[PDB]
């Protein structure tokens, strides 16, 4: 059962997915159309409509009757075709059809030979293919997220997991009879720090997903946690409360020098990197409850750049180094909001309880974050100008992360 | 009655682990009377026996995000190692850990989860 969508925009720009043809006898394992379709869907910035309201159901682009299409306001067709091999591997065919015209052009074609596990990478494959092609952005649905899920018994409770960006694919990571921190992706996609506090203290570790080793990275006396990656992937940031409180650190991943980035006896934590990978946004209270500060690990003062609202923290920078994405918390309450780094303009993206923990996806489009229902903890989607809403789910979820291109 | 200086051990580390838990304000982390006397008895115990070693627990509301309830969790694990401290602890017998908010106690979004969330707790 797919991703639950809480608020639809309904102005979205209306598209035809066809189902694809499947070459053969029964049924086939994955539906490329089914999944294609839900993706536009799940973007937020498409309308992908029913099959009883399509006009047709063609599987080539020969097929197409731009008339019928044109009339429905649908200005774009997705065919497409499923081909098996002989290996249990599969061909899958697609083509981006305009409507517009006398004649119903290709806007884009693909095939791609996959085996039956990869099926569903390859509707993603399409996807990032038709989405870009019609918006221009890249799309990223090819992506992952890594997030922590308590259950409320067992030996292992805590476990940092992985699936697809829809939540398929799902496969544990690591599974610890104590609590699991903020996971943090490396730029590649194969590495991912987290604090784990296995040992009875925390930890900052990195592991290796292609094969599941360790790599201790902080263990200093106190809490070692809030990694970041930059954006290069060169070096990794973090915060260490050994000093007495919690303060900013750097570490060169190839040298493992490991150098001090901010002076306090104030708390700064949850560092968020920039763009450049020469700028930390990042969370400090040297003014009081916390808000976001700016400095760069070279050299620099801090500076303060939320200024809106008492309470600020938990930001993600976006990739282009547009906006900032947050944790604003005004008179009990706390909300996803937006912050235009230019203009100024603050835009609140979320109505629920206790947001926190948000995450850009490597396009800026969208945010993942984690709210509060019940007993329970449940990640949640929310488009970066907040016109579209989305729910998704065993036991209750956290530190959702949102993985780099993929 | 009289009691062998073994088993007044065991009636002293029964108490010691029934109340070892300090409860604390919202956002505040100073120590109340209450528990004075509570730690008072720890520290005897402690600085009796040298080569033991009491870890103490930091834990933060709900409220806020996971990372900076840390620094929450911190201070008030702090201002008990100090309060033993005063009392002639050693710092080599003591830890602390900051979970944040990360091991509740109770679960929910009223106030009696959050009251009794907002805990230090001493484990030996």
């Amino acid at each position: 059962v797919r991703i639950e969508i809480t608020q639809g925009v309904d102005s979205a720009r209306p598209i035809g997915v066809v189902p694809f043809k499947w070459m053969g006898p029964g049924t086939p394992p994955e539906e490329i159309g089914a999944i294609v379709g839900a993706d536009l869907r799940n973007s937020g910035k498409f309308n992908p409509i029913d099959a009883a309201r399509m006009p047709q159901q063609p599987s080539t682009a020969a097929e197409v009757t731009p008339a019928a299409w044109t009339a429905l306001g649908i200005d774009a067709v997705v065919v497409g075709q499923v081909q098996p091999s002989a290996d249990g591997s599969y061909v899958v065919s697609y083509q981006l059809v305009d409507t517009s015209g006398s004649a119903g052009s290709i806007l884009a074609q693909n095939q791609y030979k996959v085996t039956k596990q990869w099926l569903r990478y390859s509707a993603h494959t399409v996807s990032d293919e038709v989405f870009e092609k019609l918006t221009g952005i890249k799309g990223a649905f090819r992506t992952r997220i890594a997030y922590v899920v308590k259950t409320n018994g067992g030996k292992f409770p805590h476990e940092l997991r992985v699936s697809d960006y829809d939540g398929y694919n799902q496969f544990v990571v690591h599974r610890s009879p104590e609590p699991l921190m903020s996971p943090a992706w490396s730029p590649d996609g194969s590495k991912i720090a987290y604090v784990t506090f296995e040992s009875g203290k925390s930890a900052l570790v990195i592991q290796t997903l292609a094969n599941g080793a360790i790599r201790q990275v902080a263990s200093f006396p106190r809490h070692n946690g809030a990694p970041a990656f930059s954006p290069d992937g060169t070096k990794l940031a973090f915060a260490l409360s050994k000093s007495g409180s919690l303060n900013l650190y750097v570490m060169d991943l190839a040298s493992g020098q490991i150098s001090q980035v901010t002076d306090g006896r104030s708390n700064n934590t949850e560092p968020s990197w920039f763009p450049d990978s020469q700028n930390l946004a990042y969370t400090s209270d040297q003014g009081g409850r916390p808000q976001v500060y700016k400095v760069n690990i070279n050299g620099g003062v801090p500076q303060r750049i939320t200024w809106e609202g008492s309470q600020n923290q938990n930001a993600d920078v976006s990739p282009d180094g547009k906006f900032l994405v947050l944790v604003s918390s005004n008179g009990g309450a706390q909300h996803i909001a937006k912050q235009d780094l230019e203009t100024g303009a603050v835009q609140v993206l979320t109505d629920t309880l206790l947001d926190e923990t948000p995450s850009i996806a490597p396009n800026g489009t969208m945010v993942i974050y984690s709210s509060t229902q019940g007993l329970g903890s449940v990640l949640q989607l929310v488009s970066t100008d907040g016109r579209f809403k989305a729910r998704l789910p065993d036991g209750q979820v956290k530190f959702p992360a949102w993985s780099p291109y993929l | 009655s009289n009691l062998s200086s073994e088993e007044q051990a065991r009636l002293q580390m029964q108490e010691l682990q029934k109340n070892n838990i300090v409860y604390f304000g919202f956002d505040k982390y100073d120590i109340g009377s209450d528990f004075a006397q509570m730690l008072d008895a720890h520290a005897a115990f402690l600085r009796s026996n040298p080569s033991d070693k009491v870890v103490v627990e930091g834990h933060a509301d709900e409220r806020g995000t996971p990372e900076y309830n840390i620094a929450l969790g911190e201070r008030r694990a702090s201002a008990v190692k100090m309060y033993l401290q005063g009392k002639g602890v050693s710092a080599d017998q003591i830890s602390i850990v900051s979970y944040g908010k990360e091991k509740p106690a109770v679960l929910g979004h009223d106030e009696a989860a959050f009251a009794k969330n907002r805990r230090a707790v001493l484990v030996y």
